[PDB]
């Protein structure tokens, strides 16, 4: 069943006991922290076996 | 405890796992802050059940 990705992430915030407005009010910060953290995976896997 | 949904003309709130549309009210919803921050927010009436009761 399709759902917009930011709305799926608001359901996942509700699942950890954090209210949905905490996602929508911080959505760019949350997306930047995710995009940044995936760059750390990329570099760490390239850096060491 | 729901999701906001539209049939193309009207806005409702539903439980997430089963389509059951309800009028959007001050009891179905909570406020946080103003219209400026949320990406993709839409303009609609939110009904307040007390106001016709005060109109009695
Ligand atoms: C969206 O839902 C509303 C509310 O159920 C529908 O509005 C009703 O439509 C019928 C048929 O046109 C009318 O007899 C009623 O008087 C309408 N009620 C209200 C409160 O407007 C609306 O038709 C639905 N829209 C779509 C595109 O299905
Ligand atoms: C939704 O996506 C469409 C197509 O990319 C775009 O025109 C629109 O501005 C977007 N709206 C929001 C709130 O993201
Ligand atoms: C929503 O309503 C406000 C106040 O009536 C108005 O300034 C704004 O342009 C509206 N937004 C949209 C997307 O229509």
């Amino acid at each position: 069943l399709q759902i917009p990705f930011a709305m799926q992430m608001a359901y996942r915030f509700n699942g950890i006991g954090v209210t949905q407005n905490v996602l929508y009010e911080n959505q760019k910060l949350i997306a930047n922290q995710f995009n940044s953290a995936i760059g750390k995976i990329q570099d760490s896997l390239s850096s060491t076996a | 405890e729901g999701v906001f949904v539209s049939n193309g003309t009207h806005w409702f709130v539903t439980q997430r796992n089963f389509y059951e549309p309800q009028i959007i009210t001050t009891d179905n919803t909570f406020v946080s802050g103003n219209c400026d921050v949320v990406i993709g927010i839409v303009n609609n009436t939110v009904y307040d059940p007390l106001q016709p009761e005060l109109d009695s």
